[PDB]
C-alpha cells in the first residue's frame, strides 16, 4: 500500500507540476522526508475501515 | 547557468549555489547566492572534469530539500546553460492526526487531550471527538515536547468500567496517527 | 499538504469524490456525475476536466 501510494502520488506530482519538461529524472523520488507516506496512518485507516 | 525555481515555478531567491568538483578537480568549486529569478552565475570554468551543482550546507537552513540534489554536467570546451533545479522549503509544523478505536455510542462522550508532559493538569488542546473517529489536532511545532493523548471521556465509573488511554509522542517527526482503542466494560 | 503552501499550490483544480454506491453499478458516481453536468451549469465537472 505504501509503495503503490508512492508510485501513484509521485506520478501525479510529476504530471501536475510540468516536471517532465523541467528535468527531474524518474530515477529519484519526491516523497522521501517531510512528505513520506505515513505507513502508520495507512495501516490504521485500513484497520478502521475493516473494523 | 540555470534557474533555481520552486515546485510550482516560483523562482527561489537567496539560495546558496555551488559546484563541487570530483577527481583531481575536487579542490575546485565556488559558490554564488542566487537572485530572485534563481539565476546563479557560477564561474571557474575549467574543462576536463565533471561538475556537481548542489546545495551549500550553510546559508540554506530554511530550505529542506532540493529534488535534483546534484546534476552531473560534463564540462567540455564551452559553458553550461539551462540548469534548472527544483527545491523544497522546510515545513515546520507537525500536523497531528490519529483515529480512535471504540464503539460508535462511546464516541460523543469522548474528548481526546493534548496534555503536555511537563504539566498533566493544564491541557493545551481538548479536541472533542464528537461523531468522528478521527482527531486532527491543529499542526504543532516539532521540537521534543513530550505530550500526552489522555482520552478524557465523560462517562463515569458509576455505570461503566473503563480505562482512559495515554500516549506520548515526543514531537520530532512530521506526522502522527495515534490509534487509541477504547473498549469500556460493565 | 501540497496545496496548503503557496510555492506548491499547483494550478489544477482537484475534485476528489469518495463516492458511495460503488460495486452497485457505480450508482453514486452516476448520480453525482449527473448532478454536476446536467442539473447545474457551475461546478468544475465542466470547466477544464482532465483525466478522471
Amino acid at each position: 500500500l505504501t509503495r503503490n501510494t508512492r508510485i501513484i502520488a509521485e506520478a501525479l506530482t510529476r504530471v501536475i507540476y510540468n516536471l517532465t519538461e523541467k528535468g527531474t529524472p524518474p530515477d529519484m523520488p519526491v516523497f522521501t522526508e517531510q512528505m513520506q507516506i505515513q505507513q502508520e496512518q495507512l495501516d490504521s485507516v485500513m484497520d478502521w475501515l475493516t473494523n | 547557468y540555470g534557474t533555481v525555481s520552486s515546485l510550482n515555478g516560483e523562482p527561489e531567491q537567496g539560495v546558496a549555489m555551488e559546484a563541487v568538483g570530483q577527481n583531481d578537480c575536487s579542490i575546485y568549486g565556488e559558490d554564488t547566492v542566487t537572485d530572485e529569478e534563481g539565476k546563479f552565475r557560477l564561474r571557474g570554468l575549467l574543462p576536463g572534469c565533471v561538475y556537481h551543482v548542489q546545495l551549500k550546507a550553510e546559508g540554506n537552513d530554511h530550505i529542506e530539500r532540493a529534488l535534483p540534489h546534484h546534476r552531473v554536467i560534463e564540462v567540455g570546451n564551452n559553458d553550461i546553460d539551462d540548469v534548472n533545479i527544483i527545491v523544497f522549503r522546510q515545513i515546520n509544523q507537525f500536523d497531528l492526526s490519529g483515529n480512535v478505536i471504540t464503539s460508535s455510542e462511546y464516541l460523543p462522550t469522548l474528548w481526546v487531550k493534548l496534555y503536555k508532559s511537563e504539566n498533566l493538569d493544564n491541557p493545551i488542546q481538548t479536541v472533542s471527538l464528537g461523531q468522528s473517529l478521527f482527531f486532527h489536532f491543529p499542526p504543532l511545532l516539532r521540537d521534543g515536547e513530550n505530550y500526552v493523548v489522555l482520552l478524557d471521556s465523560t462517562l463515569p465509573r458509576s455505570q461503566y468500567d473503563y480505562i482512559l488511554p495515554q500516549v506520548s509522542f515526543t514531537a520530532v517527526g512530521y506526522h502522527k496517527h495515534i490509534t487509541l482503542i477504547f473498549n469500556p466494560t460493565r | 499538504r501540497l496545496y496548503t503552501y503557496k510555492r506548491t499550490h499547483a494550478a489544477y483544480n482537484l475534485l476528489f469524490f469518495a463516492s458511495g454506491g460503488g460495486k452497485f453499478n457505480y450508482q453514486g458516481t452516476k448520480r453525482w456525475l449527473e448532478d454536476n453536468l446536467d442539473h447545474t451549469d457551475s461546478s468544475l465537472l465542466q470547466d477544464n476536466v482532465a483525466f478522471v
